[PDB]
């Protein structure tokens, strides 16, 4: 019952998603090779929700990992964690998409995303009741971008009631790898307009300077900002995987956090992010996590108000105290959070902390601020754009610059639709 | 941090109570709809009490005692007084009045009418109602005929009172007044009476063979300086203060205003007020309220006091907001909100 | 003998029917098995608990009840439960998948799929009444289960048991144990939906509850389970003169005859005291001339409200314990003269009494001291318009932008629903109003 | 203040004490609910007629 089922698409979303089960797998008590090591049953009260039991009570991730190239998923194969995903659960193709959403979407993708399906269905199959999925990916490259994008289309089509939710990590001209990024990120966004119930917004911009910044890390990898990746996952889920406070599958939680159903992008945060042993109090906990610098999505909540906001407390701590310091936060920012959604900031919690903190807070905002990663987004769109510089590459695969256009005003249209409800 | 809301824009005192709190910076106004408010300053009519002490967390208080209306109608107080054995159908220090719909008390009207005229009383009355404002809906005739024929031209209920036909005048000038007292509740139903009070003087001769002009019957501010030629002669705004009253009742009548007529005020402030405690206190509430009220007085001339009306929205004197909206915050306001010598006299009860 | 059938929709109905049948039992001395050894007559009934056990050959005493969940988990812990030798499995219905908190998917999407098979659970009870009553309802406001799929229960009940009575316990959304948003929605188009079709509705507002618990019980954070011991007292006050001999509401009309002169206006006040801390060591015992004046404490009603800011239409004192009707006279008589208790003109200024001799029935290892007497007030006043008017501007500060309209129009429901809805609401604050201002 | 209605037993006792004196068919249903699957067939068909395109 209440089974997620989750996709891993491209370079990105392997690597992300490879964390995040590395991460609840120790959480839940599960060992590099599926078997269970744990201490507690609380460990196992809902551990179907992202696992399969195979008979050795063994313990199978309900993963499905896509790319269009092989090196990543062999370097998931051999990593950590690499024997507990299902072998038949590697769906690859030889090509690679080239940082490239039309080789990912139309072409390179199209030839492989069937096989995928099939590994969907057979894990949907055996679930006792699908709440949902959950994909990992990037919104700059290619495979996790294109070929992500058009799996969300086509899960739509085979499961059209199934609640779709994404991580989705978006490029950064500071932490780039090529200049079609935005590009990529464009075409994407209107997919995930159309096609999913929530989607976190992961900013690599946000990721670098919390570590450099914050983290005291001097030269930040990708490893090192997919740790914070793999950690809010963790936090995200906490109340889906941990009995506790909230009983509720992926429809109820959609049902009380979007109020309009294109306005379905997520700003996350933890707390703490620290550089050690120190106990963290409630107050502080509740006021680092409303910080900007420890959301990811490198938007200011100031600019914009919040329509829903959901916070996630992990560890033996207060309730009363969660309480008070929640609404002295609401008080402090009581502009920020719009006036005609009542009882807008709901709270959660949960005894079991995540590894190595006495306590933690991820927070779930959903605030019209995030219109400033999308004009960020299409102002690079444009730059570019305006001189169709760097289309040849999409204009070789098939698209033509229509699609481009059309792109560009789906995105100025939902920016224009977020600043409508931060002015009501 | 505390956190307010302003619902009454026209309101002179709490516009003054609104700026001191923001001058303290530990004080926040929010949109007027914004539900997560500390502080309501409410709006004078229809005032969304039901919605008041359900926001979780926040201690609520508002500026309004929900059911104190009985006390600040005219029609509603003269039931009151007349049907609450606290105060009965005998209380001495209110006129006789009757409330008349154009339930009714038409026929006992004319009966202590008939028995006044009949033994060469005065009788004079006026008639007034609440929905008048400005001083025009009112009548002032020893026919009875006349009042009852008046109140029905005029669409509300009215009240008609025995008109102090003795008032206690000024001099010189041979002229009228009322005593405008202010009186504070707070969440507690501690009754604290403000110490300065004003006197709102006629500046014309009162004149007890023609009431027709209404302008030395009527001492209402807005109608002296609209109407009296007179207006400002003996004091400025025709508003005269405490110490130049008591100075006066110690010169011309060797009596003090202490003794000759607040004893009076307080007894009757405190009988309203306590008469109507257990259906308006927020004691076990919710939320909680304070108010202001403003209770207009008479005084004749064997210097016996009269309650003419209170009034449940008083502006107050110009050279006194200061200090008594001062005062509203400290007792009313940060008593519950603290933040990081008296100007009232306490009634105990 | 008459039977009453319960039904128990939804988390919070599940769970507080769970917390009733449990009181019940210990209050009739029903083991967890069903067996009943003070009950002499094996299988055979007739007697004022038979109103809600039935009887088995093997003599175990079975509740007239179903529970019916849109998702599994809240009526498994009945099945695994404490008492889960009392139900049959058919008196158990389960769905995969709940409503979301979305009404129009309780109420259309799964409500159509499984309504057929809840009324045919209940007509297999009803086949084993000689003379049913009737039917009492456990539901949320806020739940699309709890909302949706009990309106549209109510419905069907009224069609295949015309004549029968119905009543709700009804659980009023309260942000402090909530994590939804969208209750004002669900609670406003349930109210619409059942006005017509509910006899006699008593309303708990789980902010009251709540606060309650903090209060009196020294709780600092009380869960559903401390609530729902609180509520199931209340409910046991309520239920009792259908279960024990007695004249007073012995059967679900007289709630309606008693309670309720208008029928739309058909919610009244439940007042309760004493609750008093078991944890408390020392503890002086109440007076009835002390509970009966708590009866008129804001502070002590299932409902935060001011009844002296309203009219009152009717009036009911229930009792348990040590009380005689001469002290609730005397309690009467100085409570007249020291509160405001103001009855409309065209209704009598009386108290309809009635006293239970055995005090209240307390879970062992539960929050609740026991007390040598307790007391239900059951006030028809229309001060409860206030939580109406709390619930329909949450509505309407949503509903003028729209907010989450989109999930209800995607189950299938049409927008001029909520405004539909939203009217009705309108139309029941201003009967309140009529009836309760000069 | 008058007592009416006295009734007693062995469990307790009732009286009443005095201060003052003074629908849709089952096939309406069916309608409504098969109307709400249709919206929703409808609004799926053109989800997937869009996915078509
Ligand atoms: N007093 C009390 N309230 C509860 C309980 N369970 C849920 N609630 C309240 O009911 C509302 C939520 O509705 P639920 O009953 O959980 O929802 P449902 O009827 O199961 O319908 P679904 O949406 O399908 O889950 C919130 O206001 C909760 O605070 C309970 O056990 N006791
Ligand atoms: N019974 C009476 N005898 C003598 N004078 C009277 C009277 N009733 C009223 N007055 C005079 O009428 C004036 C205004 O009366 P009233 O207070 O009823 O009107 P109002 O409510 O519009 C003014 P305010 O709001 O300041 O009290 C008083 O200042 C008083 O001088
Ligand atoms: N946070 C994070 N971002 C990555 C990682 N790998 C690539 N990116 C970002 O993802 C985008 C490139 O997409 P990528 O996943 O490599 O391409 P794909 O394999 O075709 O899906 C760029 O914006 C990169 O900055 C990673 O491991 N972590
Ligand atoms: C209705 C309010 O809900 C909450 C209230 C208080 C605290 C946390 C809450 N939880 C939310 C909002 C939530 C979600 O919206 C979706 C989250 C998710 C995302 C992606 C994959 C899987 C799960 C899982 C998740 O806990
Ligand atoms: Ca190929
Ligand atoms: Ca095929
Ligand atoms: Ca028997
Ligand atoms: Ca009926
Ligand atoms: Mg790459
Ligand atoms: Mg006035
Ligand atoms: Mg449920």
């Amino acid at each position: 019952m209440r089974e997620i089922v989750h996709i891993q698409a491209g370079q990105c979303g392997n690597q992300i998603g490879a964390k995040f089960w590395e991460v609840i797998s120790d959480e839940h008590g599960i060992d590099p090779t599926g078997s269970y090591h744990g201490d507690s049953d609380l460990q196992l009260e809902r551990i179907n929700v992202y696992y399969n039991e195979a008979t050795g009570n063994k313990y199978v991730p309900r993963a499905i990992l896509v790319d269009l190239e092989p090196g990543t998923m062999d370097s998931v194969r051999s990593g950590p964690f690499g024997q507990i995903f299902r072998p038949d659960n590697f769906v690859f193709g030889q090509s690679g998409a080239g940082n490239n959403w039309a080789k990912g979407h139309y072409t390179e993708g199209a030839e492989l995303v069937d096989s995928v399906l099939d590994v969907v269905r057979k894990e949907s199959e055996s679930c006792d009741c699908l709440q949902g999925f959950q994909l990992t990916h990037s919104l700059g490259g290619g495979t996790g971008s294109g070929m992500g994008t058009l799996l969300i289309s086509k899960i739509r089509e085979e499961y059209p009631d199934r609640i779709m939710n994404t991580f989705s990590v978006m490029p950064s001209p500071k932490v780039s790898d090529t200049v079609v990024e935005p590009y990529n990120a464009t075409l994407s966004v209107h997919q995930l307009v159309e096609n999913t119930d929530e989607t976190y917004c992961i900013d690599n911009e946000a990721l670098y300077d919390i570590c450099f910044r914050t983290l005291k890390l001097t030269t930040p990898t990708y490893g090192d900002l997919n740790h914070l990746v793999s950690a809010t996952m963790s936090g995200v889920t906490t109340c889906l995987r941990f009995p506790g406070q909230l009983n509720a599958d992926l429809r109820k939680l959609a049902v009380n956090m979007v109020p309009f159903p294109r306005l379905h992008f997520f700003m996350p945060g933890f707390a703490p992010l620290t550089s050690q042993y120190r106990a963290l109090t409630v107050p502080e906990l509740t006021q680092q996590m409303f910080d900007s610098k420890n959301m990811m999505a490198a938007c200011d909540p100031r600019h914009g108000r919040y329509l829903t906001v959901a916070a996630i407390f992990r560890g033996r701590m207060s309730m009363k105290e969660v309480d008070e310091q929640m609404l002295n936060v609401q008080n402090k920012n009581s502009s920020y959070f719009v006036e005609w959604i009542p009882n807008n900031v709901k709270t959660a919690v949960c005894d079991i902390p995540p590894r190595g903190l006495k306590m933690s807070a991820t927070f779930i905002g959903n605030s019209t601020a995030i219109q400033e990663l999308f004009k960020r987004i299409s102002e690079q769109f444009t730059a570019m754009f305006r001189r169709k510089a760097f289309l040849h590459w999409y204009t070789g695969e098939g698209m033509d610059e229509m699609e481009f256009t059309e792109a560009e005003s789906n995105m100025n249209d939902l920016v224009s639709e977020y600043q409508q409800y931060q002015d009501a | 941090m505390y956190t307010f809301v302003v619902r009454d824009e026209n309101s002179s005192v709490y516009a003054e109570v609104s700026r001191l709190l923001l001058a303290t910076g530990q004080w926040k106004r929010l949109r007027k709809d914004n539900p997560r408010f500390n502080l309501m300053l409410g709006e004078r009519n229809r005032l969304p009490f039901g919605r008041l002490g359900h926001e979780p967390g926040l201690v609520q208080l508002v500026n309004y005692y929900r059911g104190a209306d009985k006390l600040c109608r005219k029609a509603s107080l003269v039931k009151l007084i007349k049907t609450s054995p606290e105060l009965s159908e005998s209380c001495t220090w209110f006129p006789e009045s009757y409330v008349i719909y154009p339930t009714d008390e038409r026929e006992v009207f004319l009966a202590a009418y008939n028995r006044r005229r009949e033994g060469r009383e005065g009788n004079v009355w006026i008639a007034k109602s609440s929905a008048g404002a400005k001083g025009e809906g009112i009548l002032i005739s020893s026919e009875a005929s006349e009042l009852l024929d008046f109140i029905d031209e005029q669409g509300q209920v009215h009240v008609i009172q025995k008109y102090l036909e003795k008032p206690l005048l000024l001099e010189p000038g041979h002229r009228k007044f009322d005593i405008r007292s202010w009186v504070l509740v707070d969440h507690l139903y501690n009754i604290y009476l403000y110490r300065e009070g004003v006197l709102r003087t006629s500046s014309e001769p009162y004149n007890s063979a023609n009431f027709q002009d209404k302008t030395c019957h009527l001492t209402n501010h807005c109608i002296q300086k609209e109407y009296s030629k007179n207006y400002g002669r003996y004091e400025e705004g025709n508003e005269m203060f405490f110490e130049e009253f008591n100075q006066y009742l110690m010169d011309a009548l060797n009596t003090t205003l202490e003794n000759s007529i607040l004893l009076q005020i307080k007894h009757i402030i405190r009988s309203c007020l306590m008469c109507i405690e257990p259906a308006i206190s927020t004691k076990h509430l919710h939320y909680q309220s304070f108010q202001l009220f403003g209770f207009d007085f008479m005084v004749d001339e064997e210097l016996k006091v009269w309650l003419i009306e209170v009034n449940g929205a008083p502006a107050c004197a110009q050279k006194l907001y200061a200090e008594l909206c001062q005062g509203i915050v400290d007792v009313a306001i940060s008593s519950v909100f603290p933040l990081a010598t008296s100007i009232f006299i306490k009634l105990h009860h | 003998m008459r039977e009453c059938i319960s039904i128990h929709v939804g988390q919070a109905g599940v769970q507080i029917g769970n917390a009733c049948w449990e009181l019940y039992c210990l209050e009739h001395g029903i083991q967890p098995d069903g067996q009943m050894p003070s009950d002499k007559t094996i299988g055979g009934g007739d007697d004022s608990f038979n109103t809600f056990f039935s009887e088995t050959g093997a003599g175990k005493h079975v509740p007239r009840a179903v529970f019916v969940d849109l998702e599994p988990t809240v009526i498994d812990e009945v099945r695994t439960g404490t008492y889960r030798q009392l139900f049959h499995p058919e008196q158990l219905i389960t769905g995969k998948e709940d409503a979301a908190n979305n009404y129009a998917r309780g109420h259309y999407t799964i409500g159509k799929e499984i309504i057929d098979l809840v009324l045919d659970r209940i007509r297999k009870l009803a086949d084993q009444c000689t003379g049913l009553q009737g039917f009492l309802v456990f539901h949320s406001f806020g739940g699309g289960t709890g909302s949706g799929f009990t309106s549209l229960l109510m419905e069907r009940l009224s069609v295949d048991y015309g004549k029968k009575s119905k009543l709700e316990f009804s659980i009023y959304p309260a942000p402090q144990v909530s994590t939804a948003v969208v209750e004002p929605y669900n609670s406003i188009l349930t109210t619409h939906t059942t006005l017509e079709h509910s006899d006699c509705a008593f309303m708990v507002d789980n902010e009251a509850i709540y606060d309650i618990c903090r209060r009196n019980l020294d709780i600092e954070r009380p869960t559903y389970t401390n609530l729902n011991r609180l509520i199931s007292q209340i409910v046991s006050s309520i239920t009792a003169s259908l279960r024990f001999d007695g004249a007073l509401n012995v059967d679900l009309t007289e709630f309606q005859t008693n309670l309720v002169p208008y029928p739309r206006i058909h919610f009244p006040l439940a007042t309760y005291a004493p609750v008093i801390s078991a944890e408390k060591a020392y503890h002086e015992q109440l007076s009835v001339a002390e509970i009966t004046n708590a009866c008129f404490e804001p502070a002590n009603q299932m409902v935060k409200c001011d009844p002296r800011h309203g009219k009152y239409m009717a009036c009911c004192l229930l009792y348990r314990g040590d009380v005689v009707p001469k002290d609730v006279n005397a309690a009467i008589a100085t409570i007249k003269t020291k509160r405001s208790i103001q009855f409309v003109d065209w209704c009598p200024t009386g108290f309809k009494v009635g006293i239970n001799y055995q005090p209240p029935t307390v879970v062992p290892g539960g929050d609740l001291a026991k007390v040598q007497r307790a007391v239900c007030m059951l006030s028809n006043t229309t001060a409860i318009a206030e939580a109406w008017a709390r619930l329909d501007h949450k509505f309407d500060l949503m509903y003028a932008k729209r907010a989450f309209v989109h999930w209800y129009v995607g189950e299938g429901m049409e927008e001029g629903e909520f405004s539909e809805a939203r009217e009705d609401m309108a139309a029941l604050e201003k009967d309140y109003e009529e009836v309760g201002v000069d | 203040m008058e007592v009416i209605e006295l009734n007693k037993c062995t469990s307790g006792q009732s009286f009443e004490v005095i201060l003052k004196p003074p629908d849709p068919s089952l096939e309406e249903i069916q309608k409504k609910l098969e109307a709400a699957e249709e919206r929703r067939k409808y609004q799926e068909a053109e989800l997937l007629k869009h996915l078509a395109e």
